[PDB]
């Protein structure tokens, strides 16, 4: 059941000043007169948090996620009650759910349907999601809880852990300092990029008291804390807030003599990450192959060997006229940047109905005795309609297939026999007589039939790997040079990173890249320009 | 390396070499019957002649091994079928006149003219002019003149003919290790080395006759009331008792009582459920006509057409420069090739005919797994019962409510229903008593049982016990009356009805058993029924391979002949029949007192 | 477990995800049954 709530009042978001509010104990070990320095998830100090006030204003909005959030709530008679989160708040993905009623506190981890305005209602009433199927993770335990209610928590998802923290203190946010405590731990293991807030609503049709919570963003950076002899930590330091906290955190001191001192250097940091090959050169010749303006039988498949070039799959995935593109054992997607030592083409024609019979594990005239495909094939199959081309109003008896063998032909193998089949006692002597007929049969084709038995060229793309260099490579992507800004490179495989500018040095034409006194790569010619 | 396995290498290069010289025999025959010209001709017989012997050559080299030895029973019936001589036991001689003997039967019937004595400057042949005045004209001497110099002149001219035909028939089927040409067609219903599904060729004839002493009681009610119905019409010249005369039956030969409709309506001032005003109102041209069809027949699960029949097929006439030929024919044309060649018009009976070629197609690709000599019907039944049952539910009126023919305010009566079963009874119930006799008295003239003076004589006396029929005059031996029609000259089988007409309504039973109908047979209907496309799947994808008896149990759960269908399905109209017969006098005299 | 978890005719209760858009987290669980796409033309619902 959802019930929505149409008085709210619309307003921008208003920010105010973090101060050096959002500090937690980082680790589980007792600590005492030691100024100890963590690098791990933060919010920074004197950094923007959002507002939220509630009174008719109704605040419960959708906000991201990102690495982390600390959530406070400046409160009196505890009308905030719990947390949402998830990608996309429904039950097409796996969904998070945190209450705390009067009596204690509930975490569910299942996959609801979450209502448009999720909300609570003493407490008489629940409204929050209409149905939860496959559920994963349950948990209950002891309730959390002039202004004079004070809450602050952190949220972190790490590694499928849902660390979380908190802190109440009797009283805009207050200038003070005060640390924060662990509360729980969750292996939840799913992924979460939006979060939502519940609300238990007063009714007097709902009145709405003074209520105000804050949401900021932790983010990676390095704190130095102090400890008193009490082991409470009782002050910090931002490392990367002003060049005076940076020489702070640099001594390892809370106060800084007079002087001039060194702390870190300035990085100007990089921005792309520029790839380059050579030129799309050498491509490998599968025009020839579906081009072809003949195809061979389907018991003498013509086989064709590919190599000593680079192979774009692409260009055949490309072709919508090739309705039938099943591969198996290995992705289409990854037929680019994978590499063969060979890749055997292997073209045949053959009806509309046998086409299922080209697949490993499969039966049937084709399968059996024209055309086998081992089990543990790797490759893909292409098939399209070629009834404007193999077909003949007075037949096309140019294709011919293979019927009869004492066996099932072994895997990528072709038989060619035109010797009359032997079967039983009497032998048949090369007589087309009673029980002795021809080993092959014609396909005879007509434009005057229907999908399902219209001639179809197949080809089979036979995929292996040997001990000889795989020289069959797929096309290698390069973006656009970026220059005059520091960037990611990989040249033909020369990886580092810096600035790359404009040279006007002359490097000799064999001369790749060069280097400089240091025995250092500074120099570099690009592939796609020299 | 035994002998079994040389059968397995046999066949399947057999199939498919067929199926290359099929195609091209059927083409050139389609290509013939598309557009008639003298090549087409000549295509056609080249092709025929191609794929006869084919046949005969490979007929030659199929009949050395025993097959007493091979147990797989789909091989081992494929070999019996090849093996079978046909016209190659006897000499070439005797083959040569058998053929010829054949041939002028043809030719005589297909230039069969009667025209009137004094008026020979032009003169009138009988399936173009003396079809139509043989139903709609209402002169009890004209249609006597036609029935009487059409029989005269056709049976002075066949006589002498059929005599030779019965006795080189009859030699060719002992030549073959046969009792007689009878037992050749009872041989199609032949099935061995099946336990529990056995049947045998003598057992036909017996369970025709336990077939039909339920069908006499059904026929002489209906027999009762259409002679009191011509009793109006033709006051005096019909008695109460006697048989009725032999050409009133509304058709030369009696086979269909379609014609006596408006001759027997019960209930002429209600309109029929014909919905063909609609079809011209709304511009239902052929091509909607067969799509409404593909709509019905996959609601009922079995598969659409192809890209092929659509753009091969002709569904609507040429013209005048393109001549073809218009007999509705489903044609099978091998390797995944199913054309309707059909002159379609847009009316309610072409409507049904177009659901009738079309299920006769979609029986042809249902066993197009199965080897190219098993792409048959398991017998000569099967495969125009499967498409008379879908002709059955395209007629109902919640069929044509469905697909909106039919408007959905208008009230199925029971007179409708009454005069609906009526004509049913006309096509179905009327032609038994005629497919039987017929098929009987051939039986014994292969068999030898009748007096070989005595052929008229014997034909005459069951007609009036079996059909209720009565000659207008004594015919002697110089005349023969038998072989006028159409199945009997040209060496056509005759069971096939009385069979298809036992599997018609034993499948329709099984079909509506199946959807779970809750009503009577004839208002029953197969739209819209998942499991009934299913269980129809299952004979129909067997083909030859199985024996019939096998496909029927898979079906009605029975593996013999079944009459309870056919008279569920009449049995509204059956008990009408009883009520206003208390008049009449049901059954009828083998006296001649009528005339 | 050759002897619990093979099937003659072929067991099929095991599935493996062989397409995604990108790789998860460690120790991280995916089980969106979403038709993955490859190419520009959106899926649409349709596993063509
Ligand atoms: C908060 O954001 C505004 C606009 O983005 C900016 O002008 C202001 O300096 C920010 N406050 C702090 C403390 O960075
Ligand atoms: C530590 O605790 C003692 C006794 O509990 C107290 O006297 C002292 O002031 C505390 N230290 C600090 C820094 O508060
Ligand atoms: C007319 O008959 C000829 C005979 O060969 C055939 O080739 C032609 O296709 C036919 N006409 C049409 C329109 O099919
Ligand atoms: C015999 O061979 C046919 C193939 O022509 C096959 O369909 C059938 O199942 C086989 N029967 C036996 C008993 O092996
Ligand atoms: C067909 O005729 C030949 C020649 O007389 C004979 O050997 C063969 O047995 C006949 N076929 C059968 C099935 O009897
Ligand atoms: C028949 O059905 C198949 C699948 O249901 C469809 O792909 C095909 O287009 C249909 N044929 C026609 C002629 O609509
Ligand atoms: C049809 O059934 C109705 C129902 O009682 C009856 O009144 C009517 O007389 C019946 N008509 C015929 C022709 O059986
Ligand atoms: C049978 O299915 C078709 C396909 O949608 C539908 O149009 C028709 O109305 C159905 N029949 C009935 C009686 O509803």
């Amino acid at each position: 059941q959802c019930v929505n709530l149409t008085t709210r009042t619309q307003l921008p978001p208003a920010y105010t000043n973090s101060f050096t509010r959002g500090v937690y104990y980082p680790d589980k070990v007792f600590r005492s007169s030691v100024l100890h320095s963590t690098q791990d998830l933060f919010l920074p100090f004197f950094s923007n948090v959002t507002w939220f006030h509630v009174i008719k204003r109704f605040d419960n909005p959708v906000l991201p996620f990102n690495d982390g959030v600390y959530f406070a709530s400046i409160e009196k008679s505890n009308i905030i009650r719990g947390w949402i989160f998830g990608t996309t708040l429904d039950s097409k993905t796996q969904s998070l759910l945190i209450v705390n009623n009067a009596t204690n506190v509930v975490i569910k981890v299942c996959e609801f349907q979450f209502c448009n305005d999720p909300f609570l209602d003493m407490e008489s009433e629940f409204r929050v999601y209409s149905s939860a199927n496959n559920c994963t993770f349950e948990y209950v335990s002891q309730p959390f809880l002039n202004f004079k209610n004070l809450r602050e928590f952190v949220f972190k998802n790490i590694d499928g852990y849902f660390k979380i923290y908190s802190k109440h203190t009797p009283i805009d946010l207050p200038q003070g300092f005060s640390a924060l405590e662990p509360l729980v731990d969750l292996p939840i293991g799913i992924n979460i990029t939006r979060f939502q807030t519940l609300l238990a609503l007063h009714r007097s049709g709902w009145t709405a008291g003074a209520a105000a919570y804050y949401v900021g963003y932790l983010q990676p950076r390095t704190f130095l804390l102090k400890y008193n002899e009490n082991g409470t930590i009782t002050d910090a330091v931002d490392c990367a807030l002003d060049p005076l906290s940076e020489t702070k955190c640099t001594l390892k001191s809370f106060t800084v003599e007079k002087g001039i001192y060194q702390t870190s250097n300035f990085r100007v940091q990089p921005t792309e990450s520029i790839v380059r090959f050579p030129n799309i050169t050498n491509l490998c010749p599968f025009d020839e192959v579906f081009n072809a303006t003949r195809f061979a039988s389907v018991y003498a498949w013509n086989r064709k060997r590919i190599s000593n070039c680079v192979a774009d799959y692409s260009v055949l995935y490309n072709l919508a006229p090739f309705f039938t593109f099943k591969c198996y054992g290995v992705s289409p997607t990854k037929l680019n940047d994978l590499c063969f030592t060979n890749v055997y083409a292997d073209s045949f024609v053959i009806r509309g109905d046998e086409v299922r019979q080209i697949a490993p594990g499969q039966t049937g005239n084709i399968a059996d005795y024209n055309y086998k495909l081992p089990d543990d094939f790797t490759g893909c199959v292409i098939a399209w309609n070629s009834n404007k081309l193999d077909s003949k109003v007075s037949g096309n008896y140019n294709y011919l297939y293979r019927l009869f063998r004492k066996s099932n032909l072994k895997p990528f193998e072709r038989d060619i026999s035109t010797e009359i089949y032997q079967a039983g006692n009497k032998p048949c002597n090369g007589v087309a007589g009673f029980n002795c007929y021809f080993p092959l049969r014609s396909y005879s084709f007509r434009p005057t039939y229907g999908v399902g038995h219209q001639p179809y060229r197949v080809v089979v793309l036979s995929f292996e790997l040997l001990h000889a260099p795989a020289t069959v490579c797929g096309p290698k992507k390069s973006t656009n040079l970026v220059k005059n800004k520091c960037v990611n490179f990989n040249f033909n495989g020369l990886k580092g990173t810096g600035v790359l500018t404009e040279s006007n040095k002359k490097f000799l034409p064999f001369q790749q890249f060069g280097r400089d006194i240091a025995d250092t790569t500074d120099a570099v010619r690009d592939p796609q320009t020299l | 390396s035994t002998i079994e396995e040389q059968a397995k290498t046999f066949l399947d290069k057999f199939n498919h070499e067929a199926e290359d010289l099929f195609y091209q025999s059927s083409l050139a025959s389609w290509n013939y019957n598309t557009n008639i010209t003298e090549e087409n001709v000549q295509n056609m017989n080249n092709a025929g002649d191609k794929w006869s012997a084919f046949l005969k050559e490979q007929s030659t080299l199929a009949q050395m091994y025993p097959l007493q030895e091979i147990q797989n029973l789909t091989v081992k019936l494929q070999l019996q079928a090849l093996q079978q001589n046909g016209s190659s036991v006897l000499s070439e001689d005797k083959s040569k006149r058998l053929n010829t003997i054949l041939n002028t039967m043809s030719t005589i019937y297909s230039t069969g003219k009667v025209c009137n004595p004094d008026n020979p400057q032009e003169c009138l042949l009988l399936e173009p002019g003396l079809n139509e005045i043989m139903a709609n004209s209402l002169d009890y001497n004209e249609r006597l003149w036609a029935w009487e110099s059409w029989r005269s002149e056709v049976g002075k001219q066949l006589r002498p003919l059929y005599e030779e035909y019965v006795v080189l028939k009859n030699e060719m089927a002992r030549a073959n290790h046969y009792e007689d040409y009878g037992d050749y067609w009872r041989g199609d219903y032949e099935v061995n080395g099946v336990d529990g599904y056995d049947y045998s060729r003598g057992q036909l004839i017996e369970d025709v006759e336990h077939t039909f002493e339920e069908i006499k009681p059904l026929y002489e009610h209906l027999h009762a009331y259409v002679r009191a119905k011509l009793m109006n019409a033709y006051p005096s010249y019909i008695s109460p008792i006697g048989c009725l005369p032999a050409h009133l039956l509304g058709d030369m030969w009696g086979r269909f009582w379609t014609n006596l409709y408006s001759l027997t309506v019960p209930f002429g001032q209600k309109p029929n459920i014909d919905v063909t005003d609609a079809m011209v109102d709304q511009a239902w041209d052929a091509q909607r006509i067969f799509k409404e069809a593909e709509k019905f027949f996959v609601s009922v699960g079995l598969p659409n057409m192809t890209q092929g029949f659509w753009e091969n097929s002709m569904l609507t006439d040429p013209g005048n420069v393109q001549k073809a030929v218009c007999h509705p024919t489903a044609w099978d044309l091998g390797k995944g090739d199913f054309r309707i060649l059909m002159c379609t018009k847009v009316t309610m009976d072409d409507f049904l005919t177009a659901h009738h070629e079309m299920g006769h197609i979609q029986y042809d690709m249902a066993y197009a797994a199965q080897p190219f000599l098993l792409r048959n019907g398991a017998n000569e039944g099967f495969h125009e019962a499967v498409g008379e049952i879908m002709s059955l539910s395209a007629a109902t009126p919640k069929h044509l409510k469905s697909i909106g023919l039919l408007s959905p305010d208008f009230q199925e009566d029971n007179e409708t229903e009454i005069n609906f079963l009526l004509k049913q009874a006309l096509t179905i119930v009327g032609t038994l008593p005629f497919t039987y006799m017929l098929e009987k008295w051939r039986w014994m003239v292969f068999k030898g049982e009748i007096p070989k003076d005595q052929w008229m004589k014997k034909w005459w006396e069951m007609k009036r016990e079996i059909v209720g029929v009565v000659e207008p005059v004594p015919h002697d031996e110089t005349y023969c009356d038998p072989a006028s029609l159409f199945h009997v000259s040209n060496d056509y089988s005759f069971i096939r009805y009385y069979t298809r007409t036992l599997y018609q309504f034993q499948f329709q039973e099984a079909l509506c058993q199946a959807a779970k109908h809750e009503g009577p047979l004839h208002k029953c209907d197969i739209s819209n029924s998942t499991e009934a496309g299913q269980k129809l799947f299952n004979m129909l994808r067997l083909g030859k391979s199985e024996p019939w008896t096998l496909a029927l149990e898979n079906v009605v759960g029975a593996k013999n002949m079944n009459v309870r269908p056919l008279l569920n399905y009449f049995e509204p109209l059956f008990t009408w029949l009883k009520d206003q017969n208390k008049n009449s006098f049901v059954g009828w005299s083998t006296d001649w007192s009528p005339y």
